[PDB]
């Protein structure tokens, strides 16, 4: 049973160009058309084109024509979607999806897992505390980061119950916020001491951050 | 080729069928048209995608292995490492050239075939109601409009529905 | 677009619901529709191909039909894991490309109102000349909140950015709300308020400084 | 083998001068030689029958380095060894190489008319090594660790690039 | 397979014709039946026997040669040995995978072209008495009892007796 | 063959074809007559060239080679110099072997190809004025004096000229 393998997130600068991966497993896919279809936040599909290298096509959307090349390597069962000239207007999921057959017009049965592409300088965060019955609702702001993804524990792991980190805004700057709060009970606020540790893996940013009443 | 459509009672191919490898022209009553052949495109695709990922799977890995350039003149041992070498090149360049000999010849041959087929498949659904012109055109002796063109195409043609008309039209 | 789709369509468990889709000659009148569904999050699945073919993973509760320029997905006896967003497509004769429609987020059919969490600026960060109002939203349903924030008693018209809603492992959403500030700012007022309303109720907090 | 990890041992080499270096083999600023290799030349007027032995207790394969010299006359050879004429035998319990120096000048290079001539030996486990000599013993200073897999060597001049 | 007979207009095998390879089943006023053709059958099997019987011919009969293990390293000579050795295996290990793909593609186009040429022989008999309906059967438009099936089956059929019958059945 | 057309529905060849390699013989109301066909007999003539030109072409130049008689035993450097010579002369013996076995079945099928393209190309120029009588013969079912054949052989044969007499012939 074939699966389709995408590249990992891209992070990408106006003006620039990404090429992303699609990695046939399991099994070639080069008996069959592969198109490429785009997904922008909130937005429906878009398909961009597609290639059957075997076949020896290789379409495109009249809207994406002449900034997209599409490509394949039947060699290592890999097909390659690059787009140029980036703008806020390509951030999207960018899926990869085999046909049923060597053509367009068949169903696409088959899915990659999708690529991320955010067009920001990477940045790590600044983190600041969310000061608190019965229970307490106390957090952590995590500031002005580039690119995603975020991750934040607290008290080293060893807290999970009650904790709920929110999506991340995106600024018109460019850069994420997001919140990490838990809910505790208020009686243990002064015994219990609460941190949280918020890592940023592209910035390589590590942070713990003590929150007091 | 073996069969003898492509390049044979088919007289050439069509640049403008862009969408498949093989399909069908049709002139009726309500005009005319094409349409690529899913099935047959898709079989002859499948066949020589599975002949492609056959020969270029798995280079083979080496290592350490023996010298194949030399500085110093050394007669035996030196003579003997040569020959070694340039027997093994001149074998497999051998293969090399035999291989894509075969794999083309075959290739040629099955396009050929997959061609053949269609043709023949088309055939045994119209029954009486058509007749081969010989040059990879059928005759249909019935109005046949648009969706009667497209229940051949997509094999669920009823030949029943039209033999009175055609028989009519063939032999009287 | 190319296609048009309603963008909602609810329904019970055990009901049966239609998602239609209209198109043109250049594609639906002349090619055959297929169905997607998707999770958020996660790739599409192809439903339906070739109009009404459906593939032998897809529960036979799903059927999909075709006349003329038209099309439709029925799902007989709905189930709570059809919850998702539905796609039709086909391929486009005059764009000689592939489209979709714009996608119908099916509900599978009670409401809860949002909890509201409100943070002032910390002092940390008004030390570093910047403050924050962090209001965080919870556990909502239907999807869909408006956020207003109130300096004194007056509207704010800046420095107000909100997230899409989200949703929660509980099917509930949640969303967050930020005001950005001068320090300055938020000493020059006593109160400042986040609003969110959700199916006309509106829930309120408040901070001082 | 892929590797040049080296294990110094402990040999003893009684009654001989060791270290010896060369102009010819600067090292910093002063006299030096190969590192791995130890030039023993006579203490006071004698160079003695040197007889020594290192066993392998090891579970792997060591790859001893030696070497022989050629002096370019009979001073050279006298001054360094006593004897006239020298002999290397380095063995183990199923192996044996004696080489005998061969004193005369070779084309001078980098101040030189003398040689040394470079002999390996291989020790497996439970075998042992005996060196004995009575002059022009270019000395092992220990062993290197032998390694099967997939290493090898090529000659070119392609830069190297990420 | 190149003909496109075998997994092509004849869609499948029949697992009920146990006594032949290739064969007839008809149906008629008297009722239905099979009947193994002989000749097709033994065409192939001997085609399949004869290519057997030139692979599994003459072994090579080798007796003193060379030593293909060791229990001492030793460097040149043995590098040699050993290099002569793995170089032949794996030249005829190439010899014995090439030389399996070939036989059998061959294979299945052979037992391919058999069921063809029965099938054209037998509507060669059939003259104008007869159409193919493109599946492998042909419709003979004539009364043809067990004795009349049995004459196209043992090559006898007579298509002049039945002319007249099958025509006006056709074509009026 | 893989066509079945030499030694098939071709029962068997003309040793009175003297002027070509395939062809045509006819009976009319004018009587009887032979023609070879100069187009197949080229096709496949110019093939056989092809491919005898391809395998006789450039033999090898070589010079100092090593020397492969010994008037003294040796041991192992004779034993080496012996053994690549065998290996080498085992090599190509089995490539020489291959080569004809290929080349031979390869031509045999193409000779028979080129026939039944003939036939079929005569079949498709004939259209609904002629049968198959499935012995490589067409009975055709109208009037067709010595010009008719030449029209026919030299590929210029109208078949709307005749359709309304031979259809009359085959159906009523």
């Amino acid at each position: 049973q074939v699966q389709l393998v995408q590249s990992g997130a891209e992070v990408k600068k106006p003006g620039s160009s990404v090429k992303v991966s699609c990695k046939s497993s399991g099994g070639t896919s080069n008996n069959y058309a592969i198109s490429w279809v785009r997904q922008a936040p909130g937005q429906g599909l878009d398909w961009m084109g597609g290639i059957s290298p075997i076949f020896g096509s290789t379409a495109y959307a009249q809207k994406f024509q002449g900034r997209v090349t599409i490509s394949a390597d039947i060699f290592s069962n890999t097909a390659y979607m690059e787009l140029n000239s980036l703008t806020s207007e390509d951030t999207a999921v960018y899926f990869c999806a085999r046909h049923g057959n060597y053509y367009y017009y068949s169903g696409m049965d088959v899915w990659g897992q999708g690529t991320t592409v955010t067009v920001a300088s990477t940045k790590g965060p600044s983190v600041f505390p969310l000061a608190p019955g019965g229970t307490a609702a106390l957090g952590c702001l995590v500031k002005d980061y580039f690119p995603e993804p975020v991750t934040v524990s607290w008290n080293s792991g060893a807290l999970t119950s009650g904790v709920h980190t929110f999506p991340a805004v995106l600024q018109s700057s460019g850069l994420y916020s997001l919140s990490s709060v838990v809910t505790v009970p208020s009686s243990s606020l002064g015994t219990q001491t609460y941190i949280c540790n918020v890592n940023h893996k592209p910035s390589n940013t590590k942070v713990d951050k003590r929150v007091e009443p | 080729g073996l069969f003898g459509a492509i390049a044979g009672f088919i007289e050439n191919g069509w640049e403008g069928m862009i969408d498949g490898w093989y399909g069908f022209r049709h002139q009726n009553s309500e005009g005319t048209g094409q349409a690529a052949d899913l099935k047959s495109t898709q079989a002859a695709i499948d066949q020589i995608n599975g002949k492609l990922n056959r020969v270029i799977e798995k280079t083979n890995e080496k290592f350490h292995q023996i010298e194949k350039e030399f500085s110093e003149v050394e007669g035996r041992i030196q003579d003997l490492e040569k020959y070694v070498e340039d027997t093994k090149i001149d074998l497999w360049s051998y293969n090399a050239e035999l291989l894509v000999a075969l794999e083309n010849q075959h290739t040629i041959d099955l396009t050929d075939s997959e061609m053949n087929k269609l043709f023949e498949k088309t055939g045994r659904q119209l029954r009486e109601n058509a007749e081969d012109m010989g040059n990879g055109c059928f005759k249909i002796y019935h109005k046949c409009d648009n969706a009667c063109i497209e229940s051949i195409r997509n094999g669920t043609y009823d030949h029943d529905v039209y033999r009175d008309e055609a028989l009519n039209n063939r032999f009287q | 677009s190319a296609l048009t789709q309603p963008p909602a369509v609810s329904g019970t468990p055990g009901q049966r619901v239609t998602i239609s889709c209209s198109g043109s000659d250049s594609n639906i009148g002349r090619r055959s529709v297929n169905w997607y569904q998707q999770f958020p999050g996660t790739a599409p699945k192809l439903l339906i191909y070739s109009n009404d073919q459906r593939p032998s993973v897809v529960p036979d509760r799903f059927s999909g039909s075709k006349s003329g320029t038209s099309a439709s997905l029925a799902i007989s006896g709905l189930q709570s894991e059809d919850e998702a967003e539905y796609y039709c497509a086909a391929w486009d004769d005059s764009l000689k490309g592939a489209v979709f429609g714009g996608g119908t987020q099916l509900t599978v059919l009670p409401k809860a109102a949002p909890s509201v969490t409100l943070f002032p600026p910390s002092s940390e960060e008004l030390q570093a000349n910047k403050a924050t109002l962090v209001c965080l939203i919870s556990d909502f349903y239907p999807g869909a909140v408006t956020v207003a924030w109130k300096a004194d008693s007056s509207p704010v018209k800046a420095g107000v950015e909100t997230t899409t809603p989200s949703k929660q492992s509980n099917n509930k959403y949640a969303a967050s709300s930020y005001l950005s500030l001068t320090p300055e700012q938020w000493k020059s007022h006593r109160s400042y308020s986040c609003q969110v309303t959700h199916e006309g109720s509106t829930v309120e907090k408040t901070v001082a400084p | 083998s892929g590797t040049l990890e080296f294990i110094t041992e402990g040999f003893t080499w009684t009654g001989v001068t060791q270290n010896g270096g060369s102009n010819a083999c600067k090292r910093g600023p002063g006299s030096g030689f190969f590192s791995r290799l130890n030039w023993l030349t006579k203490s006071g007027s004698t160079y003695p029958v040197l007889n020594v032995t290192m066993p392998n207790n090891d579970n792997f394969d060591k790859l001893y380095i030696w070497g022989v010299h050629h002096p370019s006359t009979n001073q050279e050879q006298t001054s360094l060894y006593v004897q006239a004429s020298g002999r290397v035998t380095v063995s183990t319990r199923r192996s044996q190489q004696t080489i005998i120096p061969n004193i005369g000048s070779r084309p001078w290079v980098r101040g030189l008319s003398s040689r040394i001539s470079i002999y390996w030996t291989i020790v497996k486990p439970g075998d042992v090594l005996v060196i004995n000599s009575n002059g022009n013993l270019i000395a092992p200073r220990g062993y290197f660790k032998m390694r099967t897999g997939k290493s090898s060597i090529m000659r070119s001049d392609a830069p190297i690039d990420t």
